[PDB]
DNA sequence: CTGTTGGCAAGCCAGGATCTGAACAATACCGTCATCGAGC
DNA sequence: GCTCGATGTTTTATTTATT
C-alpha cells in the first residue's frame, strides 16, 4: 500500500492545550456534540520543533543535498529548456551520479537557470549577480541541509522557494485533534495577589480548561516521502514513518502546560496500512458517553468501529494496535502490540 | 403525559399531618424513597413510571419544605421561582449564586432553605416544569430573573 | 444513458472555498467546481505546474453534488459553521528572502458535521475514461482531504458506479436521498441556478472564473 | 536526563483549601467525575511565601502593580546605596511608567520585581548616565548579555522557577523569562460530592435565636499533585547555574511539593497533612501520571490505598509500555523504596 | 458469574423427599452449613466460591420455607408484589423485615414466605437475595406500598 | 429403604412552636496597516 | 540594511424575558 495510517487515543489532564483570540478552549462540533479541539497547525509544530523531531529528522543522514551528485539528471531535465552551459554555471555557482531527483529543487534551479540566462543576456555579471541573488542563494543553500525536514513536514513557513513546484506540501497530514466525547469546559477563577496592596487583590480574571480524550489522527503519502528525498527506498520512508508514529504518539503541544502541565502519553497507538487514507474519527460520531472514565468507552468505541466497517471500506492490510488498556481487543486481523518499539518495527518491516 | 403539579399540589395540601410529617423530615430527595406515605402520595401522579420519579422526587422535596411556604399564585406568564424568591427581599444575592452553581442533591437541599426562608409566592405549575427539567439554561434563568427583578 | 462515478466526501471538517485575497479563508454550503477538480487532480499525480493535464482534466470532467443531511439515532444533525483563529509564526514578509514577521493572522471557516455524494461523468470530447478515474479513487497517489489537508475523509472516496439518464437519477441510486442537488447539467422540471466564482484559471494560475450551477431541490 | 519529574499523592482530612468567585471549593471534571481541585497558582504561592522557602532558597519575589508604593520601599532599601534620582528613573526605565512623586502610579500589570536585580539595573543606569550613555543604547548594550540579570534572578528564584512576562518598559526585552520547572493543579484520585457546613453564628446581646445563619462547602481528598522541573532552563535562569544547585533547588521543591498545603480555611478546618506518598523520576521529556486516576479510584479501605495501587499499576503499564528506564526512586510510607523523604531528597540531589 | 436460579429451584423442586425434608429443619441460614444435603444440593452450583456462598445460604433458607410455597411464574413479578399480591401482610410486617439485623431479617423473610405463599418471578428474588441490601429493601417497600395501595 | 397434613396472621389514635440567613477590596498589558527619507 | 518618527484615515447602533 502507499499510506499509512496513524491514529491515536490520548487523556490529557485538566488543562488548556490550545486556544483562540478570546482565549477559548478551541473546539468543535461533531455529531451535534461540543468537543474541545487541539487544532492541526499547534500539533504539527508540537512534533516539528520538538527535541526528537530535530534530533532524528532534523540531523537525518539524507538531510544534506549534494548539488554535485544531481548534476546529470538536472542536466537532461533542464536540458529541455535550457542547454548545458546555463546549466552548469548555475549548479556550480550555487554549489560554490543520481538516479533522480526532488521536485522542488528542479523547479528552483530553473528559476535559477532563468535568471542567470537573463543576466547573460543584458550582459552583466560577478557582485552584481550575486548581490542580486544573495538572499535567494542563501535560501536555496539552507534548503539543500533540510531535505528530510521538508519532505515530511514541507517547506517552512519563510521558505525562500520560488516556483510552483516549490510548494511543497509535507508528506505527512495531520488533522484536527478531537475529543471522544462532549465537554462542557471548566472555569478557574484566579486572582493576583499584590504584595502591597492591603484590601483585596490586584488582579482578578478566568480561565477556560478541561480535561478530555483525544483522538489525533496522522497519515504519511510513502511514495511522495520517497519522491521528495530523491527517490529514496520505501524501507527509508519506513524510518520516517516510525518517527512519526512516535512523536504523534508522545508529544503535546506547550501552549498553558507550565502551569496546567498535561504531559500525558497515548493510552492506544494503531497503525494500518491502505491505498486510501481514512479517519476513524466517525467511531466517535455518537459522542461517547462515559463509563468507568472516557478512557475504556473510547479504545472500546473504536474497536467496535473498526470491527464493523474495516472491511466494507476496503482496510484490509497491514494492521498493527501498540496498547496500554486490557479492553477487549480488535477483530484478530490486527496484531497486538505490548510496547509502542515493537509497533515500531513493525512498521519498519513494512508490516 | 404531563405531571399535573396543581393536583399534586392540593394533594400535597390536605394531607393528613401524620403522612406530612413523615414527608417532611427527609433530608435529602432520595431518602423519600423511604417513606411509604411519599409512594402513596405520587402514585397517582405517574410514579411507576420512571422519568416521573426524578421529576417527583424533586418537586416533593420543595413541598417538603412545609405545608405553607410555596403560596400558589394564579397567572393574571405567572411568577417565576427567581421573581419570588427576589419578590420576598430576604435573600440574598450570593446565596442565588451558591445554589445555581451547586450539584446535584446539593442544589435541592439549598433550594429547601432557601424555600424555607423567603416563603415565596409563586406559579406552582411553572415552577414545577422548571424542577421537571432543571438544566444548565433553568439555573442560570433562575439567577438572572432574580437579578433582574431586584 | 451515460456511466457515472459516485464519490463520497465525509470528514468531521470540510472547507470549500470562496473568493479571497486576505487572511479570511471562507467556505461554502458544498463542495467547489475547483475544489472537486483538485480532489481528483490530486488522486491522480497531477503536481501544480502540469497544466496540460490539468487542463485535461478540467476539460473531461463535471460534477454533480447532493447535500446529505447527518442521521443520528433518528435525529436529524444540521450542517454548523466553524471559526479557526489561525496563526503563523515566522511568516514570510515578502515573496523572496528570508525576512519574516514575528506573528500574523488568519482565520478560516471549517464545515461541522457535513457529508456530500458527488455525481461523476464524461464531457463529449473528454480525454480520459470513468475507469482511470474509479482507479484513481481507489487507489490515489496523493493525500485526497476535504479542501484543506488538514481535512481527513471518514468514508472511502468511492462509493459506486452506476448507468443512467441524468445526475439525479444516478444519485437517486445512492442514500442518504433527498438532499438539494447542484450539478454542472441542467434537468428537466428545475431551473434555478446557483452562481458561484470556481472556474479555475487555470492558464492563469490560481485565477477564477465565473461559472454557474444548475439547482434541483430535493423532497 | 534533564527533567526532574516529581509525583505527590497527598490525602487530607475534611477542609477547603481553594474556593472560587463565590466561595465554593474549586473542582474539575476528569474522566467523566468531579474531582476537587487545588489551582497550580494557589500552590505556588503556598511555597514561595512558605518559612521552608525562606529558610532554605531565600526572598520571595515583590510582585506588585503599584509602582508609587514600589518607588518608596525601594528608596528605603537601596537609599544607601544609590541616590534617589537614580532609583527613581530606574523605575521609570524597567516599568516605562514616569516616576514622579504622584500619590498613585499604576503598572500596566501586577510584575514580579527582585529587589536586588533593580540594584544591579541601577548601577548599569549610573554608570550609563555617568559615561554620557542614553537609554536607547544602554538598551542595546544590556540586550547583549542577560546572563547577569538572571544571576540576579538568583536573588528572586521563584521567578526562575515560575517564570515572569512583561508588556511595557525595558522589561519587555529584558525580564522575558518561561519558568523552569512546571506544575499541574492538584485534583482528586476520586470523585467528590462536596460536603456542606450548615452553621451559626451566636449573639451574646441577642437571646432568641442565632445572628448569622449560614452555609460552608468542603471536602476530604486524596489529591494528586505533579509537577516537573525544567533543568537547563533553571541553570539559565539563574545566569548560568551549576547543576548542583539546580538539582538542590529541585530537592526543595519536592520537600515543600511534599509537605506544604494551602492556609485556606486551616484555622477552622486544619486539614495539616502531610503526603502519604512521594516519588520522584529522572526523564528525557515530562511524564505525568494524572491518567492513573482517569478512571476515578473507587473506594476500598480508604481511598489512599487504591490510589497508591493504582498509582503503581499505570506506573508499571507505561514504564513497560514506552520503555523507559531513566532513573527514579519513590518514597514510599504506605523504583525506590525510601524508609525517609530524607533519604529520598539526598537521592535527588545526588543526580539519582 | 451469575447463579442459575431457575436450574436452582428445578433441583429443590425434583429433589427426594428425604433431603429437603432435612433442610427444611434448619432455623437459621447459617446452620445450613451442617447439613450435608445441603452442600448435596449447591454444589453444582459454585458452592466454592464465597460470594456465592453466602448467596447461596440466603437463596435456599428462602426455598426451604416449604417446597410448594414460592409458586415461581414467569413473565416479571417482583417479591413486594407478591407479599401485596397475598393481601395476608400488613405493611408493618414487611417493615420488621427491612429494619431486621443479620440473619433475622432471612428468619421474618422465611416466616413472610410460609405466611403468604406468593406467586413470583424467583430469578428475579434470587437477584435480590444476591445483593441483600439497602437497595432491595427499598425498593421491596415501594412494590409493597405500591400494590397495596392499588387496591 | 423410608420425612405429613389443616387452620389461622387484629384494631384505635396521635407528628409542635419561637427566631435568626454578613460585610470589604480587586477584573491587566503587548503585537499581528502602510508610507517616505532621513540618520546610522 | 536598517531603525526613526511623523503620518494617510476616522465609530454608532441599548436599556427588562421565560425553552
Amino acid at each position: 500500500s502507499n499510506f499509512i495510517n496513524i491514529h491515536v487515543l490520548i487523556s490529557h489532564s485538566p488543562s488548556c492545550l490550545n486556544r483562540d483570540d478570546m482565549n477559548m478552549q478551541k473546539d468543535a462540533i461533531f455529531g451535534g456534540k461540543r468537543r474541545v479541539r487541539i487544532s492541526s497547525q499547534s500539533l504539527k509544530r508540537a512534533m516539528r520543533k520538538s527535541g526528537y523531531y530535530a534530533q532524528n529528522i532534523g540531523e537525518s543522514s539524507l538531510r544534506t543535498i549534494h548539488l554535485a551528485q544531481l548534476r546529470d539528471v538536472l542536466r537532461q531535465k533542464l536540458g529541455e529548456r535550457f542547454d548545458q552551459k546555463i546549466i552548469d554555471k548555475t549548479l556550480a555557482l550555487l554549489s560554490g551520479s543520481a538516479d533522480a531527483v526532488t521536485p522542488w529543487v528542479v523547479g528552483e534551479i530553473a528559476w535559477f537557470c532563468e535568471q542567470v540566462a537573463k543576466a547573460e543576456a543584458d550582459n552583466l555579471d560577478d557582485k552584481k549577480l550575486l548581490k542580486v541573488l544573495k538572499e535567494d542563494i542563501a535560501a536555496i543553500r539552507v534548503n539543500l541541509q533540510q531535505g528530510v525536514d521538508i519532505a515530511l513536514s514541507g517547506r517552512m513557513a519563510t521558505s525562500g522557494m520560488m516556483t510552483e513546484l516549490g510548494k511543497v506540501d509535507g508528506a505527512m497530514s495531520i488533522a484536527h485533534a478531537i475529543t471522544t466525547h462532549q465537554v462542557d469546559s471548566d472555569i478557574d477563577w484566579f486572582t493576583a495577589v499584590d504584595d502591597l496592596q492591603e484590601q483585596g487583590s490586584a488582579h482578578l480574571g478566568t480561565q477556560e480548561f478541561s480535561s478530555g480524550v483525544f483522538y489525533r489522527y496522522a497519515n504519511i503519502n510513502l511514495a511522495q516521502l520517497q519522491e521528495n528525498l530523491g527517490g529514496a527506498s520505501r524501507e527509508q520512508a519506513l524510518e520516517i514513518a516510525t518517527h512519526v508514529v512516535h512523536m504523534l504518539a508522545t508529544e503535546v503541544p506547550g501552549a498553558k502546560q507550565r502551569t496546567y502541565a498535561a504531559f500525558n502519553p497515548a493510552d492506544m497507538v494503531m497503525v494500518n496500512f491502505s491505498d486510501m487514507p481514512l479517519s476513524m474519527a466517525n467511531a466517535f460520531e455518537k459522542a461517547v458517553k462515559a463509563k468507568d472514565g472516557f478512557l475504556q468507552p473510547s479504545i472500546q468505541a473504536f474497536n467496535q468501529y473498526w470491527d464493523r466497517v474495516a472491511n466494507g471500506y476496503g482496510l484490509n492490510g497491514a494492521a498493527a494496535q501498540f496498547s496500554l488498556s486490557d479492553v477487549d481487543p480488535i477483530t484478530a486481523q490486527v496484531k497486538q502490540m505490548p510496547t509502542l518499539e515493537q509497533l515500531k518495527s513493525w512498521v519498519r518491516n513494512n508490516g | 403525559d404531563e405531571i399535573d403539579a396543581m393536583a399534586l399540589y392540593r394533594a400535597w395540601q390536605q394531607l393528613d399531618n401524620g403522612s406530612c410529617a413523615q414527608i417532611r423530615r427527609v433530608s435529602e430527595p432520595d431518602e423519600l424513597r423511604d417513606i411509604p406515605a411519599f409512594y402513596r402520595l405520587v402514585q397517582p401522579f405517574g410514579w411507576e413510571n420512571p422519568r416521573h420519579q426524578q421529576a417527583l422526587l424533586r418537586m416533593v422535596f420543595c413541598l417538603s419544605a412545609g405545608k405553607n411556604v410555596i403560596r400558589h399564585q394564579d397567572k393574571k406568564t405567572g411568577i417565576s421561582l427567581g421573581r419570588a424568591l427576589a419578590n420576598s427581599g430576604r435573600i440574598n444575592e450570593r446565596r442565588i449564586f451558591q445554589l445555581i452553581r451547586a450539584d446535584r442533591t446539593a442544589d435541592m437541599v439549598q433550594l429547601r432553605r432557601l424555600l424555607t426562608h423567603a416563603e415565596p409566592v409563586l406559579d406552582w405549575p411553572l415552577m414545577a416544569r422548571m424542577l421537571t427539567w432543571w438544566g444548565k439554561r433553568e439555573r442560570q434563568q433562575l439567577l438572572e430573573d432574580f437579578v433582574l427583578t431586584t | 444513458m451515460r456511466s457515472y462515478l459516485i464519490l463520497r466526501l465525509a470528514g468531521p471538517m470540510q472547507a470549500w472555498g470562496q473568493p479571497t485575497f486576505e487572511g479570511t479563508r471562507p467556505t461554502g454550503r458544498f463542495p467547489t467546481r475547483s475544489g472537486l477538480l483538485g480532489l481528483l487532480g490530486a488522486c491522480l499525480g497531477i503536481q501544480r505546474d502540469d497544466t496540460s493535464s490539468l487542463q485535461a482534466l478540467s476539460e473531461s470532467v463535471q460534477f454533480a453534488v447532493r447535500c446529505d443531511e447527518l442521521i443520528l439515532d433518528d435525529r436529524r444533525v444540521s450542517v454548523t459553521g466553524l471559526r479557526d483563529y489561525h496563526t503563523v509564526l515566522g511568516a514570510r514578509e515578502d515573496y523572496r528572502g528570508l525576512k519574516s514577521h514575528e506573528t500574523i493572522q488568519t482565520w478560516r471557516e471549517y464545515l461541522c458535521d457535513a457529508s456530500f455524494t458527488v455525481a461523476l461523468w464524461l464531457t463529449p470530447h473528454a480525454t480520459m475514461v470513468i475507469s482511470e478515474l474509479e482507479k484513481a479513487v481507489l487507489k490515489p497517489r496523493y493525500t485526497p482531504y476535504l479542501g484543506r489537508r488538514s481535512c481527513p475523509l471518514t468514508h472511502p472516496l468511492f462509493l459506486g458506479t452506476c448507468q443512467a439518464s441524468d445526475p439525479q437519477k444516478a444519485l437517486l441510486n445512492y442514500e442518504p436521498v433527498g438532499g438539494d442537488i447542484y450539478s454542472e447539467e441542467s434537468v428537466t422540471g428545475h431551473h434555478l441556478k446557483f452562481t458561484a466564482r470556481d472556474e479555475p484559471m487555470i492558464t492563469l494560475p490560481r485565477q477564477f472564473a465565473s461559472r454557474e450551477w444548475y439547482v434541483i431541490k430535493g423532497g
